[PDB]
RNA sequence: UGGGAGAGGGUGGUGGAAUUCCCGGAGUAGCGGUGAAAUGCGCAGAUACCGGGAGGAACGCCGAUGGCGAAGGCAGCCACCUGGUCCACCCGUGACGCUGAGGCGCGAAAGCGUGGGGAGCAAACCGGAUUAGAUACCCGGGUAGUCCACGCCCUAAACG
RNA sequence: CCGAGGGUAGGGCCCGUGACUGGGGCGAAGUCGUAACAAGGUAGCUGUACCGGAAGGUGCGGCUGGAU
RNA sequence: CGCGGGGUGGAGCAGCCUGGUAGCUCGUCGGGCUCAUAACCCGAAGGUCGUCGGUUCAAAUCCGGCCCCCGCAACCA
RNA sequence: GGGGGGAACCUGGGGAACUGAAACAUCUCAGUACCCAGAGGAGAGGAAAGAGAAAUCGACUCCCUGAGUAGCGGCGAGCGA
RNA sequence: UGGUUCGUGGAGCCAUGGGGGAAUCUGGGCGGACCACCGCCUAAGGCUAAGUACUCCGGGUGACCGAUAGCGCACCAGUAC
RNA sequence: GAGCUAGCCCUGGCCAGGGUGAAGCUGGGGUGAGACCCAGUGGAGGCCCGAACCGGUGGGGGAUGCAAACCCCUCGGAUGA
RNA sequence: GAAUGCCGGCAUGAGUAACGAUAAAGAGGGUGAGAAUCCCUCUCGCCGUAAGCCCAAGGGUUCCUACGCAAUGGUCGUCAGCGUAGGGUUAGGCGGGACCUAAGGUGAAGCCGAAAGGCGUAGCCGAAGGGCAGCCGGUUAAUAUUCCGGCCCUUCCCGCAGGUGCGAUGGGGGGACGCUCUAGGCUAGGGGGACCGGAGCCAUGGACGAGCCCGGCCAGAAGCGCAGGGUGGGAGGUAGGCAAAUCCGCCUCCCAACAAGCUCUGCGUGGUGGGGAAGCCCGCGGGUGACAACCCCCCGAAGCCAGGGAGCCAAGAAAAGCCUCUAAGCACAACCUGCGGGAACCCGUACCGCAAACCGACACAGGUGGGCGGGUGCAAGAGCACUCAGGCGCGCGGGAGAACCCUCGCCAAGGAACUCUGCAAGUUGGCCCCGUAACUUCGGGAGAAGGGGUGCUCCCUGGGGUGAUGAGCCCCGGGGAGCCGCAGUGAACAGGCUCUGGCGACUGUUUACCAAAAACACAGCUCUCUGCGAACUCGUAAGAGGAGGUAUAGGGAGCGACGCUUGCCCGGUGCCGGAAGGUCAAGGGGAGGGGUGCAAGCCCCGAACCGAAGCCCCGGUGAACGGCGGCCGUAACUAUAACGGUCCUAAGGUAGCGAAAUUCCUUGUCGGGUAAGUUCCGACCUGCACGAAAAGCGUAACGACCGGAGCGCUGUCUCGGCGAGGGACCCGGUGAAAUUGAACUGGCCGUGAAGAUGCGGCCUACCCGUGGCAGGACGAAAAGACCCCGUGGAGCUUUACUGCAGCC
RNA sequence: CGAUGUCGGCUCGUCGCAUCCUGGGGCUGAAGAAGGUCCCAAGGGUUGGGCUGUUCGCCCAUUAAAGCGGCACGCGAGCUG
């Protein structure tokens, strides 16, 4: 049956992606936290 | 003048459509339509704001002259009578004699070929448009402006009618289709005769399906809910209401007036609506 | 062919008296009602008077034992459409006449259906009287209906 | 092949019958009130509608087979 | 099994709660009106206030126990 | 000239509730947590329209004392110069 | 209404969203409602390092741990997953 | 966080084959003119049987399963909401 | 030493269950150390609207090759989607971009918001929509509509020649649109051919035959024909299309029209370029056949001409590209036509792709949009049976042939007796014909019910299409004689039926993952709010929705098609109406009283009166919140009471229903059905406790809803029996888990915290396994969900308390 | 209460005897047959249906009789709901 992940290169890059995040003081904090963290991949790896 | 159906499905036992005798022309004029953005309740916030709308047939919006004082004294030919989804009325295409073409709404008794014209000099014959103070007392009129040069607000639905009961000063007294008696300013134009399609009220929609075609979703009763959703809801059993029957959002719905008390339009109304 | 009077029918407009409601003036202690009282209405200014506006139903005198129609029935005035009946002339046809089982059409009032309209009046209903009791005759409120458009119902002391 | 009749299945008419129910006719004297006969104590009768425990009451319209 | 109202003339109710005093209508009885009955008028009688028990100066009244009579609740299993 | 970063530290503009009160609403947690803006190696404050009773001190900040004092509190819990 | 310990309390001082709304040293505010005296100070413009805080960095030292301890990681970690 | 699910907005796509035979049009009939009747045509419908598609009715298996909702026989819709 | 403790490791269960589809496997040869599992060949089975091919998502080296097997592979493995290494993806034309806009998003103006931010006209972005020029064949181990061959085409730049008022980010046209049905002519695709091409074969009785088997096409500029679409032409005036206009629009005159001319597209032929089977000769492809043939006929679309036609209401996107019109500007320019030459960028292009490469932790019986999806008999069909190309036999086997389970088949005699119920499983089943009841909204019921025919041979006869009127092929019939079997929809895909009751009218919708219903929704009815900057909703605001709607409309509420109907109570709550009155806050007012100073003066309390909502007060209001009675007596049999008396209420349940989805006593009483009926139906009415928009009483048709009954037929049953294959058992390979204080773990009778393998006393009892059955180990699993407890917690209600938005 | 799964039915039994039948006996108001009561006795037997979830019960047709009970109202790691 139709489970929850039905993946979409566009929808992923439009939702979780970079130019989502720097639009919003949500997401500007998020990358601020991850760059504070150490993290290698701020946005998800989306595959163009 | 209404068309019935033989009961060859159970929905066609009751179902009525309007006759469309009086349509003349079956696709509308291309320079004068522009697309109705459907909403389905949804505001710019995208929440529903009024409920249970959605799912309509797609539609094209017809631009209407609701002013007619653009074109004062410039007479015009009734080209055609067309369907419009967006109104209870039908519509009239006006071939003006300078060949601007415009839609207006379609008064009763109007026929194709005859001649309409707007202004204070206009004759009192059906469909001509005049400021109100130049119209005799007692006549029946429609498409009535409310404040002048703001374009027509009153008596636009099908079969509707306002009667001039008389004048006072600059102002002139109308019997509105509610039966509100209300002063209108005289300089507000209106448009003589009463609106066509007067058997719009005698449609029987037959079935569930036509309301979905008109975009009206299922309306779901407040005693069918549970009481987070609505005041009435729940109760083991069916419920009588148990309380003064009421909105979703709290306020009652048998008898609570909610016209604003301090409205400056209150100084221009004679009589409340009746019945 | 000429002429005649008639509420004959239908459609569309129009006038006026009066009731009720609303607006304003002025004015006070009861109005209304009955056989007599009461419910009620009234000081939150009623009734009575004056003016103005909206609203609907019915057309006083003329008007009668009269007129019109096959019947039901028809009454302000204006028109348009239209039917039956009458008289004279004795022009034309030439017995084409009569009734009429069925049929088809009309068919008061109450009632019914969709939408109007609703001033008065008014079954059901409520109150107050009367009465042993009063679901009634009396009185005060008062919904359908009474009016218009369309479609049904087709009964009667439809009687002369 | 036809075919008397048997069998299966569904209809039409007619008779008897059926707990209970609506009303009628009848049955010397039971109970409740009095609508019609006089202007019957509110003229009556009637078509229809509503109401009522009963006749009957009222509304709307008609008739006089209603007197004064 | 539980809880809480009632019992007063022949019928229906009132009087208690702060004690005294038994009221209303109908019924019944005697007379009047009528030819006569019912209605109408005048007048009249009829009461351990369900009971045993005290309390108190005194109990239909106040408090227990019993007798009828009315109704109510008897739930999660 | 500004934008945009910076583990905390700073200031301003907003600003909860569990919890304590053995319940809870004034209180308390607390102007704490967090959100936002904005400085800088510091920020803030800063030269008296002040303190408070000696006719006395002499801008601000920070530590110790003052001091759990004065006081504030459903005078409860607790807060606290 | 907020800040001060000040929860309206005798409620002053400081800041002020609303309304009223002057004077210039014979002129104003304060000394805990108010009046008097006696004193303090000069509002409604701004600037100013030093002492104070923190520790992503570098060095020094531990009656700090010694691979389940010590930062989550002593190792290709904020990775594999 | 609406890449599941719910609702809506914008844009394309999909629904084999068969069955009943509404309005309407044409002709005949009818009356004074209409209503209306008959025949042919006509193919309307939240119409019928019935696959793909969308479901999930009853029953049996499955129960550390093939599967954190399956499979089988059976069934409802299938031009519409 | 314990915390269902935390991390790590190893046990028990256990060599047990399982090894992930009951589509299926056998043999021979080869390679190898090793083979049921890899390669090849033959025989056999399975899908074949798929389990076969092309895309789109998504996956991101998995594609191809060489070298391998430690691990992944549910066994083995020389094999692989696994390890190592190397190769591998070519575009002016396919798709995206340098073109367009829709929802939406962003957003100079401008509006709003303590901050962050939120709206927002123009514009931009936004595609699987619009626009746009590539078809056929070959080659490589892997890519090709991309490289090559043939044949065509588009934009840009330049150069010539000619023609024209050229010119756009502006005006206009057009692009431009729904659903259902459908006509004509094509093609795709398929069928037949006694004609053309060909390697071959007479097998076992017969057959040298008009024998069998195979194949008989693709694409193609210009021109031409066929079938369509699109399309009126001139003059004049003209205020409108926000400047201009020769364009469009409007008015007038004239011209011909199921036309015609102009233009565009599809299809056919078309110079020409390609392909070309069966077989058998070698080895997962290649040569020949052959110089291939490349004809005719029949069926025929949903696809094309296309923007076609006809009907219907619910009335069916925007912008650009394209044509035209002019203004600034230039009118050596600038465009328009024809040719010639040059220029032509970036991304993807492998491969799986209904799956072992994507989403389900897995090589998982699940889920995933579009296109092709052949043949034959089945009436038709994408259905079902068997098959063509093509692809698989599902990554453990071999054996035996117990109980018992799943799944399938059959049965005597009875036919629901089983049973909560015919649950389940049977009979009927398709088509054609005869025939079909009460009832009713006239449509229906209804395929009602119930029967009769259905194969094959021969003969005769009718209609239609293609043709040519013909032949032949195809479709659709009618009649007669005869043949065989138990049976002729001969296998596969196909309703069991009725009567009657309850509920909802109906079709639909719903608790993904235990409830598909009587629940929700529904057209329909009513009440109420709402005069436009509407009422209402979202937001502090701005602003939106409402709605670019205007009372025949929009919000709220409740019944819920339809027929007949919907009575009484305004006492209390609610809502509506009421300028009087009473109560009432800030404020106005300042009678007096107080504080201080020597004083003017400063400061503080402060009564009468004025004073709004709201409440109190006076009315109305039931398709508003709601409610609609006791007790006693009475009729010439008894029995009951149509009467009367009395108390309370604001008013005392009308019609219609009634032991019902409601009826405790209760299986109420009577009747029907049954042999028997706590159910069902028809009645009675003593309604604990129906009853009129939480509607009342009915109601044809509909329902996988719920009771009742009957016919038909059955393994449901007395009452079981046999057979089948998939496990189970045995052998070889791989091999878990819940659980587990430790164990050497018997019964009866006592006993103990009550129900003992363990204590006591008797009785029985050699050690250890395997297939089974399940009474116990108060078996496992889950710190009870029912109950209580804690001054735990969370939804919800309200005339609880207090507050807040909102409104007055 | 860190679970002792509950009524009824199906399947499977087993036990007590205060005995439904059958065996033996006493008394009888026991003539005989058939009955009533009491004693001993558990070897074995004790039917099929209609109604309802039924335990029980009512009824139909038979019988020799259509028994009362326990076993966690025996029995869900056997089944049903
Ligand atoms: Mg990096
Ligand atoms: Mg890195
Ligand atoms: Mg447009
Ligand atoms: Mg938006
Ligand atoms: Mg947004
Ligand atoms: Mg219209
Ligand atoms: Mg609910
Ligand atoms: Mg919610
Ligand atoms: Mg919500
Ligand atoms: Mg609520
Ligand atoms: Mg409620
Ligand atoms: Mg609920
Ligand atoms: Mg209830
Ligand atoms: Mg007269
Ligand atoms: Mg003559
Ligand atoms: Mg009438
Ligand atoms: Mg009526
Ligand atoms: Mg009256
Ligand atoms: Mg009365
Ligand atoms: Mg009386
Ligand atoms: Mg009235
Ligand atoms: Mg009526
Ligand atoms: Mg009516
Ligand atoms: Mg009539
Ligand atoms: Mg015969
Ligand atoms: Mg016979
Ligand atoms: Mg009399
Ligand atoms: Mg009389
Ligand atoms: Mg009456
Ligand atoms: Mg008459
Ligand atoms: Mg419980
Ligand atoms: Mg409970
Ligand atoms: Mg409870
Ligand atoms: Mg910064
Ligand atoms: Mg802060
Ligand atoms: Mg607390
Ligand atoms: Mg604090
Ligand atoms: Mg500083
Ligand atoms: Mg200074
Ligand atoms: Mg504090
Ligand atoms: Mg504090
Ligand atoms: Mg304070
Ligand atoms: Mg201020
Ligand atoms: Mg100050
Ligand atoms: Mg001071
Ligand atoms: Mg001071
Ligand atoms: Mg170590
Ligand atoms: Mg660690
Ligand atoms: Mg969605
Ligand atoms: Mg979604
Ligand atoms: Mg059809
Ligand atoms: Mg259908
Ligand atoms: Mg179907
Ligand atoms: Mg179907
Ligand atoms: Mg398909
Ligand atoms: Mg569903
Ligand atoms: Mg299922
Ligand atoms: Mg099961
Ligand atoms: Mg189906
Ligand atoms: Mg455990
Ligand atoms: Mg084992
Ligand atoms: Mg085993
Ligand atoms: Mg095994
Ligand atoms: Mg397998
Ligand atoms: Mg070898
Ligand atoms: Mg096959
Ligand atoms: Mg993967
Ligand atoms: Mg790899
Ligand atoms: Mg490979
Ligand atoms: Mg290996
Ligand atoms: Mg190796
Ligand atoms: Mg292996
Ligand atoms: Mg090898
Ligand atoms: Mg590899
Ligand atoms: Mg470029
Ligand atoms: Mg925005
Ligand atoms: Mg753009
Ligand atoms: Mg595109
Ligand atoms: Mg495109
Ligand atoms: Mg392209
Ligand atoms: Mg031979
Ligand atoms: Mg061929
Ligand atoms: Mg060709
Ligand atoms: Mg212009
Ligand atoms: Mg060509
Ligand atoms: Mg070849
Ligand atoms: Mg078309
Ligand atoms: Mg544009
Ligand atoms: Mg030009
Ligand atoms: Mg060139
Ligand atoms: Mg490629
Ligand atoms: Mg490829
Ligand atoms: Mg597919
Ligand atoms: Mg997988
Ligand atoms: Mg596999
Ligand atoms: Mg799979
Ligand atoms: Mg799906
Ligand atoms: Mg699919
Ligand atoms: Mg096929
Ligand atoms: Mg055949
Ligand atoms: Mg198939
Ligand atoms: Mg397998
Ligand atoms: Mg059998
Ligand atoms: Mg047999
Ligand atoms: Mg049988
Ligand atoms: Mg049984
Ligand atoms: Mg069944
Ligand atoms: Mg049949
Ligand atoms: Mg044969
Ligand atoms: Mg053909
Ligand atoms: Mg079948
Ligand atoms: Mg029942
Ligand atoms: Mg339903
Ligand atoms: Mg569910
Ligand atoms: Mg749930
Ligand atoms: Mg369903
Ligand atoms: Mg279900
Ligand atoms: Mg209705
Ligand atoms: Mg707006
Ligand atoms: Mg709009
Ligand atoms: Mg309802
Ligand atoms: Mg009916
Ligand atoms: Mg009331
Ligand atoms: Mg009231
Ligand atoms: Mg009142
Ligand atoms: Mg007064
Ligand atoms: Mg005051
Ligand atoms: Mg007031
Ligand atoms: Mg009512
Ligand atoms: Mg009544
Ligand atoms: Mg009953
Ligand atoms: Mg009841
Ligand atoms: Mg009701
Ligand atoms: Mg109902
Ligand atoms: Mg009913
Ligand atoms: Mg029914
Ligand atoms: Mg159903
Ligand atoms: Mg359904
Ligand atoms: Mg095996
Ligand atoms: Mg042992
Ligand atoms: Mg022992
Ligand atoms: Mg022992
Ligand atoms: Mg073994
Ligand atoms: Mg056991
Ligand atoms: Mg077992
Ligand atoms: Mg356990
Ligand atoms: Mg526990
Ligand atoms: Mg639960
Ligand atoms: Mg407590
Ligand atoms: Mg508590
Ligand atoms: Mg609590
Ligand atoms: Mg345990
Ligand atoms: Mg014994
Ligand atoms: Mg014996
Ligand atoms: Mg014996
Ligand atoms: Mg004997
Ligand atoms: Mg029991
Ligand atoms: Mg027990
Ligand atoms: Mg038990
Ligand atoms: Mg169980
Ligand atoms: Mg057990
Ligand atoms: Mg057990
Ligand atoms: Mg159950």
């Amino acid at each position: 049956m139709k489970r929850t992940w039905q993946p979409n290169r566009r929808k992923r890059a439009k939702t979780h992606g970079f130019r989502a995040r720097m639009r919003t003081p949500g997401g500007r904090k998020v990358l601020k936290r991850r760059r504070q963290k150490g993290r290698w991949r701020l946005t998800p790896a989306v595959r163009k | 003048a209404v068309k019935k159906f033989k009961p060859y499905t159970p929905s066609r036992r009751f179902m009525t459509v309007a006759d469309f005798s009086e349509i003349t022309k079956t696709e509308p004029e291309k320079s004068l339509v522009k697309p109705l953005k459907k909403t389905g309740g949804r505001n710019n916030q995208g929440r529903i704001t009024v409920r249970f709308r959605g799912g309509g047939h797609k539609r094209l919006y017809r631009i209407i002259d609701f002013k007619r004082w653009d074109k004062v004294g410039i007479p015009a030919k009734v080209a055609a009578i067309e369907y419009d989804p967006n109104r209870s009325a039908r519509i009239a295409l006006l071939h003006y004699v300078d060949g601007e073409k415009r839609y207006i709404i379609a008064p009763d008794g109007l026929q194709v070929g005859q001649q309409v014209v707007a202004g204070p000099d206009a004759p009192i014959q059906v469909g001509n448009a005049l400021p109100l103070r130049f119209i005799p007392v007692g006549t029946v009129v429609h498409a009535v402006e409310l404040e002048p040069k703001k374009g027509a607000k009153l008596a636009r639905a099908a079969g509707t009618s306002a009667q001039i009961q008389g004048r006072e000063g600059d102002y002139v007294i109308l019997r509105l289709p509610s039966g509100e008696l209300r002063k209108v300013h005289g300089e507000c134009y209106a448009t003589v005769g009463a609106v066509g399609n007067a058997d719009h009220k005698n449609i029987v929609l037959g079935k569930a399906g036509r309301s979905r075609w008109l975009g009206r979703r299922p309306h779901v009763r407040g005693a069918a809910m549970n009481p987070v959703d609505h005041p009435h809801g729940g109760g083991e059993g069916r419920a009588p209401r148990g309380r003064p029957p009421a909105s979703p959002w709290g306020w009652q719905t048998k008898g609570l007036k909610t016209r604003k008390r301090r409205k400056p339009s209150s100084r221009f109304i004679i009589a409340r609506r009746k019945k």
